[PDB]
RNA sequence: ACAGAG
DNA sequence: TCCAGCTCCACTTAA
DNA sequence: TTAAGTGGAGCTGGATGCTCTGT
């Protein structure tokens, strides 16, 4: 079988089929934030320091070219590796000292990488 | 052998003594041989080196034109002084009573 | 296969015809043609090869093998056949190597200085073998050759 | 149109040669022993505690080398120079300074400069008296500007480490056995274990073999032993495609006909194998996580990133039962170069311990046996373990370290003086590892891949033929990177982790593994943006620029190489068939406006290495650049090496002409420095009216060979006289011998020593 | 390029940051999903994550082999005790999944809702491998094996026994499982969606594009620990943040010893003070023949030894600033034998010269760039006063 | 002149294939005595040598072919009543390269070493078809071996000998005449100097011992001669017979 | 031999039947034709043939 | 070919049973019956064909009212299709012409 | 024990 | 680094 | 059924150029 591109994956699962799916994304190792008075030394940004919102918005360029704005930086998003094997979202929820809920959300199918544009990061200010 | 870059040693050499240059014959480079062949005649030397010898023996004349320059020559470390050797008879080993 | 051979023969031509081009062209008492005549010192190959063309360098009677991934050297294109990618020198020794033809040169060049530096083992034992075998024949005055048992 | 031409791109050379290449290889290598990892040997072991009586400890807390001093009769001490040191016939040597902490009861007591030993400093080193003089301040130490240094003076002799040539340590090895089978091997040196581990096919199915256990063991259990159990699972790992599979079966069929089918089964097989040097459980899961391929690192007995590892290997070998494809060791990115600084880290680490160990033992006999004061180990710190270690192992060239199982032998040689060429083209020598042991004629041959790092041409002729190689004019060798933004970088570059997937996405087409040093990091889609960005990255100095990336489309791998040891060249940068270097740069440079470190800054100069220029394109010269061009050579007479460099128009030559120069080259009569007439040696040559080259390579003026020359030009007529000349003789003229030419002086030592013996009695 | 389809905004959701978990089975096929078959128990650690599930098998359908089964089952229990039990039935019932731990950290993996013109992220707080276990065979074999037959120092830590029980100490904890055909699952799902407005300028995220580059690849090292004054020939064009500016002028002027005065404004940018600065160039270079010279000082101070080979020589810098000077008054240094009138070498001055200058035959040496304008900066009074201080400086070689 | 023998190269027998050892090597084998060297090669001379259609027959009885060289397919047939692993010939690719197997030949080339597998086993429904019922091992292995006659049976030796590699044709190139003469890379004399159509009078071998084991120890005692003499010529060195006469 | 800084032994037998063997069987004039072949190895050579 | 239980995922083996013949995992009770025709086809490599049919062999493919070759635009020339490598390869088609005074091979 | 020379 | 003898062990015939 | 003679596979012990010239 042939290899399914960003731009197609997220056209199929717009027009084609109005059905909502779980994607699985990796983001870099440190977003461009701060951590909100989380008592520090410009350690890295993770996305349990953020809180609820909007976070960026997601570009979808022509010739196929997909870009996470998240912040003023881009971040360039491709297709990572092709997994077949069974994949399950679960929660898992202590609600009590000993005993608790576990419960499937659904399957994942997709997986998304995302990574840092170095060479614009670089080209703005060349060393 | 081969070793056309003697034959040209000495005739970018000649071409140097000449006139007080020192001719580079780097690898993949270096002086060329149309360019000293130039140095030579107008210094009145016959542009490949060859000279009309006299021989010293008999006065009369070479047929053949001979080839004339200078070549660097380096003096080796194996001199025949210190390899010279003979023995009669002499001392011996002690386990084995030959020489 | 069938395409080396062919390139081969193409390659040997070229020093063939350039060869008898310069030893037809040369005037007589040109020194290297006295001395290749009267066989005293080098062949029509020597003066051919410094005057027209040296030939296509073989390394263990064959074009220069890969000694990088799929091409001789970085100089060149990977799968590339052509005659100066894998040592064919089209210079002759007047007027000079280029770079990568005189190192595959120099390469064809090693291999018969290696072949000296083994040939004294590979060929020593050999001849130690065959006296300690047959130092005792001699021929006798009966006309036979008998052993010294 | 015609491409045009920057002329002046061969002044890169000198600007490169003030930092780099020529003997600057051995000083860097030194320099770098005795400021960091001499620090790293004493932070490894900077604690010893007697066993006996414990509570009581001495503690390392920093180390020094010093300057040099000569130690003399009523315990004066003075700085001594190097030729002071060579005609006296003393060891020229700084004394290693220690602090300790330690205790007398008192639980801190402190020492801030214990002398525990004596360091050989090579010549023109970063504690050498020599560095940073003036030419007319080495007069006074009678010292020549020109001597390389690169070496030591151990007991009046001058010794120099050659550079070993070595295999590159932790990488899959694909190689014939001698009966025809193919295996893999990779031999998995470790600071702390050096081990080899081999995959076997000797029966159709798959053994791994080592020397821990008695008798090779089917691969299938080893896969169950590390916890990955379902057959399923190994198959994924090892290949999806129905070949690799048919190769494989015959393997599980041998483990399901043993009762191997968990875990714990599979470790008490392995239990049940292991020489003996808990018993069948715990030897086998110790064995696993530390000695069979101790170079991939299990965390926690956690074996998924050894699995991995060993699946790979063996789908290597699959793959190379269909097609031949075995590996050459002769490739020159598999080798690597041992300088003087890597061997003496070894050593010294050696000796260190041995001295930590003595102590120790001194400190068990003394404490539980014979007095109440709580003895000072300062009184037991003798000196001569650090200092004879050092000083034997130099001057005899055997460095036997029973700690690391090696024992090499003709480490060091003596200096040669015959003439200045012969010191200098000792100095790039690089000796090889086979060191003759048969007629092999497979990697005495001149590989291609010996283009620009070490020299064509010189080659002793002889038994050694191939075997002692030199160092181009334009080389580099690395030394050892700090590995840590290599990681930080790659794991932002879109690498995914191999532990969140399972084997088969190994089997896919668009999937490249990522190695550093044989590390796996993970892996990657898209290699091509992986290896474009990284490049990026290392020419605006983030990455450091030695750190060479190079893909493997063949086997589907990045390979990302940060160790030291790997021959590196420079080359100029070339984007869209134009050179990056412009006239003007190369006008700045002879002005003085920038110098070589600023063409790696601005990426117009970067260094490629074997394994990088296999993925390149280099135009020799500015006329040869076509459309897909990568790199530009600066210059390719640098592709001969130092003694090749005196021969005039070699390319004019045929090639075993110019091998024997080089020899006859270091052969010549000379003169060997301007401190040649207070210089006493065993035997030296001297040319009395040297004159020099009247034609002259551009190497020669680099190396300044026209200062101190060995020849005299002689007015040649080429003919045939007397018949005296038959076979290579010359005929000589008897005026111009007495008037001087070939006038020559020999010197010879003798010497005598009168000793004052153990009872009161001397020579006299 | 132009964004011409699907700008899609991106949220992030918290509520199920510390609950989700993603499971995977590296051996079962996407298509043979677990969502039919009952399941019986969950357990897990919430610290050191290592879930076990167990799952029922079915002896009805065709693909159980009862004879096998009977067997398997009395390998591991002992035949009629059924106090502890594997198994309940006299078959084998039930299947045990137990997991590994994929990684350490999950702080950069996030679950991603898509839904139309819309993308909710959320934090894992877990990745873990599920496969199924053979502890059944292993217990069949020890219930087999059963019926057969001051010190010094010391690391445990790297031991496979202290380890395993360390992991002992956390108690189990039990869940009850809602499968994805489950109501709960249905509801659950949609706390992975956050309540927020469509459009949000985020407080966050606001850094620059050269901020973030230096936040992923930190610089080595936060102070060195010597401090470069500069004698070295550092790099003339980096501009070194501790370095003075002033300071990069006299490690220039020491390797060009003659520039231009207009590349200063080509080599610093206009962003320099480019008017009060002369006092501080005027200290390290004074203007001869149109163009910068170095001064004397730069080079040498009054105790170096020769810096060539031949006959050593002593410093004696107004026997530069002499030749200098003749440069200020004549066209050039004209004549044969300067060398006797100021005594020293030939040597010294013939390489002195040869930094600044190349030879033409017999009229010495030719200054090696054009004469450019004095007058291109604004000062007037200067000239003058250079007249003055050069007359100081010839005064001073008037004693000698 | 062992020591004058560079090693050279541009050696195949004229044919530019067949590479032979030459020079020291050469000579060291043959005084060695060995009883297996590197490339052995017999030389067939064919009597009716007319045309080049005689020529493949005959080669064809001597060269190697397996049997799955000759099948199109072999499948595993998994049925509820038996299951068996089935082989069909390609008997268009038979009847151009002029073998003499048919599928009842194909029953003789099994049963012989091929893990005791009976004649009964093995059935011949058709003229292109054959299949072979597996049976227990019942030493060392599981009823599923299969998967061990799945990559076996295909290297079955259907036709020709057994130690013979390779078999190529020569052809002269004299204008008098020309006639194609068989050269054989392989180590079973015997077996080619009895083949039909071979003229087993004039075929020869490098092998000392498998000339010595065929014909005696005076053939042997030539074949040191022709061989030695062969080795020196190559090389431009001449020795007078005499001397390779007393060695042999 | 070449030349070349080549270095070649000197033997003297010492006794009256040690002569009589060097000169009669290993004399040059009697081993001008080499036993392999029966050809002639002292012969003229370069200078001596041009 | 390598089948794999969907339970446990150990490596199959073929056995029979009392109706049918069962695909077995050897450590679950997993069995699967094998109810219809189940096949695996090898299609090994065949023998090369290039030397075999020059000098003039036994052909056959020739019939009435075929083409003539395009150059000499006789019927004087023979013409087949074989397989080059096994049976599933798309049969390749390849000529010879030999007439007087002309030698050509064409495709 | 290493380097040379032919 | 390459190569003959010596000994152990499966594999048919034969009584 | 087994006594025995002979195949095939692994272990073991042997060998690998001639000299001077120096430290
Ligand atoms: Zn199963
Ligand atoms: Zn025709």
């Amino acid at each position: 079988l042939p290899k399914d591109v960003s731009v197609a994956e997220l056209l199929r699962e717009l027009s084609l089929t109005k059905e909502e799916e779980l994607l699985f994304l990796q983001l870099p190792d440190t977003l461009p934030g701060q951590p909100p008075t989380q008592d520090i030394a410009e350690n890295a940004c993770t996305l349990a320091d953020l809180t609820e919102g909007q976070v960026g918005k997601l570009l979808i360029r022509k010739s196929g070219r997909v870009q996470l704005l998240l912040g003023k930086v881009t971040l360039d998003v491709t297709m990572g590796t092709a997994c077949s094997f069974l994949q399950e979202l679960v929660s898992v929820g202590l609600g009590d000292s000993r005993t608790g809920e576990m419960t499937v959300l659904g399957h994942v199918k997709h997986k998304l990488v995302c990574s840092p544009d170095f060479e614009s990061l670089l080209d703005h200010k060349h060393r | 052998r081969m070793t056309v870059g003697k034959l040209i040693e000495l005739l970018a050499g000649k071409a140097g003594v000449l006139d007080g240059r020192f001719h580079y014959g780097t690898a993949f480079g270096g002086s060329k041989v149309k360019d000293v062949c130039e140095d030579l005649v107008r210094h009145g030397y016959n542009y490949l080196g060859k000279d009309y010898v006299t021989s010293g023996i008999t006065g009369e004349p070479l047929e053949a034109y001979i080839y004339f320059g200078p070549v660097y020559y380096q003096k080796l470390k194996h001199m025949v002084l210190d390899k010279m050797h003979a023995r009669a008879r002499g001392p011996r080993a002690v386990l084995t009573r030959q020489p | 296969e069938t395409l080396e051979a062919l390139i081969l023969k193409e390659l040997s031509v070229i020093r063939d015809h350039a060869g008898s081009a310069c030893l037809r062209e040369l005037d007589k008492s040109n020194s290297p043609l006295t001395m290749a005549l009267c066989g005293s010192k080098g062949s029509f190959i020597n003066i051919s090869q410094m005057i027209a063309c040296v030939g296509q360098q073989a390394i263990s009677g064959s074009r220069v093998p890969d000694g990088f991934e799929n091409r001789s050297l970085p100089h060149f294109e990977k799968h590339s056949k052509l005659p100066a990618a894998k040592g064919f020198v089209a210079n002759s020794f007047y007027s000079g190597l280029t770079p990568t033809e005189f190192f595959f040169h120099t390469m064809a060049g090693r291999e018969g200085l290696v072949d000296t530096a083994v040939k004294t083992a590979e060929t020593g034992y050999m001849q130690r073998r065959l006296v300690k075998s047959l130092e005792d024949l001699c021929s006798q005055y009966d006309l036979t050759v008998r052993s010294s048992t | 149109a015609p491409i045009p031409t920057v002329e002046e791109k061969w002044r890169l050379l000198p600007a490169f040669l003030k930092v780099k290449g020529l003997v600057k290889q051995h000083i860097d290598s030194f320099n770098y022993f005795i400021n960091v990892e001499i620090k790293k040997i004493m932070k490894a072991n900077e604690k010893v505690t007697s066993d006996a009586d414990p509570m009581w400890y001495l503690k390392y807390l920093n180390i020094y080398v010093g300057l040099p001093d000569v130690e003399e009769s009523f315990n004066v001490t003075r700085p001594v120079s190097p030729h002071e040191c060579r005609l006296r016939d003393m060891t020229y040597s700084a004394p290693i300074t220690v602090d300790i902490e330690y205790t007398r009861g008192s639980q801190r007591i402190i020492r801030n400069a214990l002398p525990i030993g004596r360091m050989p400093i090579m010549l023109r080193s970063s504690n050498c008296v020599l560095t940073g003089k003036t030419p007319a301040e080495f007069a006074k130490l009678n010292e020549c500007p020109l001597d390389p240094g690169g070496y030591f003076i151990v007991k009046g002799v001058e010794k120099v480490i050659l550079i070993q040539e070595q295999l590159s340590k932790n990488r899959i090895i694909v190689e014939a056995d001698r009966k025809g089978a193919v295996g893999a091997s990779v031999t998995s040196s470790t600071h702390e274990k050096k081990s080899r581990t081999n995959m076997a096919v000797k029966q159709g199915r798959f053994y791994l073999r080592h020397n821990t256990l008695s008798e090779d063991i089917p691969i299938v259990i080893i896969f169950k032993a590390m916890g990955v159990e379902s057959d399923q699972e190994i198959v994924q790992m090892i290949g999806t495609e129905e070949h690799v599979m048919a190769a494989f079966g015959p393997s599980l069929e041998e483990c399901q006909k043993a009762q191997i089918f968990t875990q714990m089964q599979a470790l008490k097989y392995i239990g049940n194998k292991v020489r003996r040097q808990k018993t069948k459980i715990e030897e086998a899961r110790e064995l696993l996580a530390s000695t069979i391929l101790t170079h991939v690192p299990v965390k926690e007995f956690n074996f998924r990133a050894k699995c991995i590892y060993t699946a790979v290997m063996v789908r290597r070998v699959i793959l190379a039962q269909g097609d031949n494809k075995v590996d050459d060791r002769d490739y020159y990115g598999n080798k690597r170069l041992e300088l003087a600084g890597q061997l003496l880290s070894l050593l010294f680490e050696d000796l260190f311990k041995k001295f930590n160990s003595e102590m120790k033992k001194i400190a068990d006999q003394v404490i539980p046996k014979q007095r109440a004061a709580q003895f000072d180990v300062v009184k037991h710190m003798r000196q001569d373990q650090i200092t004879n270690g050092m000083v034997n192992a130099i001057s005899t060239g055997n460095w036997s370290l029973k700690r690391f199982k090696m024992d090499r032998q003709g480490v060091t040689q003596v200096l040669s003086r015959l003439s200045y060429i012969s010191a200098l083209g000792m100095m790039t020598r690089i000796s090889s590892q086979f060191e003759k042991t048969r007629k092999v004629s497979g990697p005495r041959s001149l590989q291609p891949s010996q283009w620009g790092m070490l020299c064509p041409s010189d080659t002793p002729e002889g038994e050694a033929c191939g075997l002692v190689k030199n160092l181009a004019l334009m080389t580099h060798i690395t030394t050892d990177m700090e590995d840590g933004p290599i990681v930080k970088l790659a794991s932002n570059l879109g690498v995914e982790d191999v532990n969140l997937l399972c084997g088969e996405e190994l089997s896919y087409p668009n999937v490249f593994l990522v190695f550093l040093n044989g590390n796996i990091l993970g892996v990657i889609r898209d290699h091509k943006k992986l290896v474009n960005t990284f490049r990026l990255m290392r020419r605006a100095g983030y990455i450091n620029e030695f750190v060479s990336i190079s893909t493997n489309l063949t086997d589907r791998c990045v390979y990302i190489s940060s160790d030291g040891g790997r021959l590196c060249r420079p080359y100029i940068i070339v984007k869209k068939q134009k050179p990056a270097v412009t006239n003007k740069h190369m006008e700045e440079l002879a002005q003085g406006y920038r110098n070589f470190e600023d063409f790696l800054h601005e990426s117009l100069v970067e260094y490629l290495d074997v394994n990088e220029e296999n993925d390149c394109n280099i135009a020799l010269y500015e006329h040869t650049i076509n459309k897909d061009t990568t790199h530009l050579e600066i210059e390719p007479f640098t592709l001969l090496g130092v003694c090749a460099g005196l021969i005039p128009y070699p390319h004019h030559n045929q090639s075993p002409r110019n091998t024997y120069q080089c020899a006859m080259g270091k052969q010549a009569m000379g003169t060997i420095g301007y401190n040649q007439r207070n210089r006493i040696d065993t035997l030296m040559y001297l040319l009395a009216y040297p004159q020099k080259p009247m034609v002259k390579t551009k190497t020669i003026e680099l190396i300044e060979f026209e200062k101190l020359p060995a020849g005299q030009n002689a007015t040649v007529a080429v003919m045939s006289y007397s018949g005296y000349d038959i076979e290579d003789a010359l005929v000589l003229n008897k005026a111009s011998l007495d008037r001087g030419f070939g006038r020559c002086l020999v010197y010879k030592n003798a010497k005598c020593t009168l000793k004052r013996y153990t009872n009161q009695t001397f020579d006299k | 390029d132009d964004p011409v389809v699907q700008e899609i905004d991106v949220y992030l959701a918290k509520s199920l940051a510390e609950k989700l978990y993603l499971f995977q089975y590296p051996v079962r096929p996407a298509s043979m999903t677990y969502d039919d078959i009952p399941h019986l128990s969950a357990k897990i650690k919430p610290k050191q994550q290592k879930v076990e599930l167990e799952m029922a098998i079915d002896t009805l359908n065709p693909n159980y082999c009862r004879s096998k089964g009977e067997q398997i089952a009395l390998n591991v229990d002992g035949a009629c005790a059924d106090e502890t039990s594997t198994y309940s039935s006299k078959l084998m019932d039930k299947q045990t999944f137990c997991s590994s731990q994929t990684t350490s950290n999950t702080s950069r993996y996030a679950a991603a809702l898509y839904r139309q013109g819309e993308l909710h992220l959320t934090p894992l707080h877990g990745i873990l491998q599920l496969r199924p276990s053979f502890s059944y065979l292993d217990k069949a074999d020890a219930k087999h094996r059963e019926r057969e037959a001051e010190q010094a120092r010391q690391r445990r830590v790297q031991s496979y026994e202290f380890l395993q029980k360390k992991h002992a100490e956390e108690p189990w904890v039990h869940l009850h499982y809602y499968g994805l055909r489950d109501s709960r699952s249905e509801h659950e799902r949609q706390y992975l969606l956050c309540p927020g407005s469509s459009g949000v300028e985020n407080t966050e995220l606001v850094k620059s594009p050269s901020e973030y580059l230096m936040m992923l690849m930190p610089p080595s090292q936060e102070e060195e620990k010597d401090k470069p004054v500069a004698p070295s020939n550092v790099l003339s064009m980096a501009q070194l943040r501790t370095l003075p500016l002033a300071d990069q002028i006299k490690i220039l002027m020491k390797n060009v010893k003659v520039m231009p005065f207009a590349n200063l404004m080509s080599l610093l940018g206009p962003s320099i003070d480019s008017v009060a600065v002369l006092r501080g160039i005027q200290k390290v270079a004074m203007l001869v023949q149109g163009n910068w010279v170095v001064k004397s000082d730069i080079l040498y101070p009054k105790d170096s030894s020769s810096p060539h080979s031949g006959v050593p020589a002593e410093v004696l810098c107004r026997g530069r600033d002499f030749v200098m000077w003749k440069f200020t008054q004549s066209r050039w240094v004209v004549r044969k034998e300067v060398a006797t009138v100021t005594k020293l070498c030939a040597e010294d001055v013939k390489d002195f010269l040869e930094h600044m200058a190349v030879v033409r035959i017999n009229k010495g040496w030719e200054f090696i760039l054009p004469y450019d304008g004095e007058f291109i900066k604004k000062h007037p009074d200067v000239v003058q006063r250079q007249h003055m201080l050069w007359t100081g400086i010839q005064a001073k070689l008037e004693k000698v | 002149p062992g020591t004058q023998m560079t090693l050279k190269t541009f050696h195949f027998a004229g044919v530019a294939s067949m590479n032979i050892t030459l020079g020291v090597p050469r000579i060291k084998e043959i005084i060695n005595a060995s009883k297996a060297i590197s490339t052995p090669i017999i030389t067939a001379q064919l009597d009716k040598d007319d045309d080049a259609d005689y020529a493949r027959l005959v080669k064809g009885r001597i060269e190697k072919t397996l049997l799955g060289e000759i099948s199109e397919y072999i499948e595993e047939v998994f049925l509820p009543d038996d299951c068996f692993i089935l082989v069909k010939l390609s008997l268009e690719r038979i009847r151009l390269l002029r073998l003499e197997v048919n599928a009842e030949t194909v029953r003789y080339s099994i049963c012989t070493s091929k893990l005791r597998v009976k004649p009964g086993d093995v059935a011949v429904h058709g003229e292109a078809v054959v299949c072979v019922t597996p049976r227990e091992n019942s030493k060392s292995s599981m009823y599923y071996v299969l998967q061990f006659l799945k990559e076996d049976l295909p290297k079955v030796v259907v036709q020709g000998i057994p130690e013979v590699s390779r078999a190529v044709i020569h052809i002269d190139e004299q204008s008098g005449k020309e006639k194609y003469k068989l050269l054989v890379e392989g180590d079973n004399l015997r077996a080619v100097m009895a083949t039909h159509g071979v003229k087993g009078t004039r075929t020869t071998s490098n092998n000392t011992y498998e000339v010595e084991k065929t014909l005696g120890i005076e053939a042997a005692r030539t074949t040191i001669i022709n061989e030695i003499q062969y080795t020196m010529v190559n090389h431009g060195m001449s020795i007078d017979r005499r001397h390779v006469m007393l060695l042999s | 031999a070449d030349f070349d800084g080549d270095e070649m032994n000197l033997h003297l037998p010492q006794t009256e039947e040690a002569k009589a063997e060097a000169l009669v069987l290993m004399g040059t004039k009697a081993n001008l034709v080499t036993p392999r072949n029966g050809e002639p190895l002292i012969a003229a050579i370069q200078d001596f043939l041009t | 070919m390598l089948l794999f239980c969907p339970g446990c995922g150990n490596g199959l083996i073929v056995e029979e049973g009392q109706r049918c013949h069962r695909f077995s995992c050897n450590t679950c009770p997993y069995v699967h019956n094998i109810t219809r025709k189940v096949t695996n086809r090898k299609y090994p490599k065949l023998k090369e064909v290039d030397d075999v049919l020059g000098g003039a062999a036994a052909w056959e493919n020739v019939d009435s009212t075929a083409e003539s070759c395009p150059k000499c635009e006789h019927p004087r020339a023979y013409f087949m299709q074989l397989q080059t490598r096994s049976a599933d390869e798309p049969m390749t088609t390849f000529y010879k012409c030999c007439n007087a005074q002309c030698g050509h091979r064409w495709r």
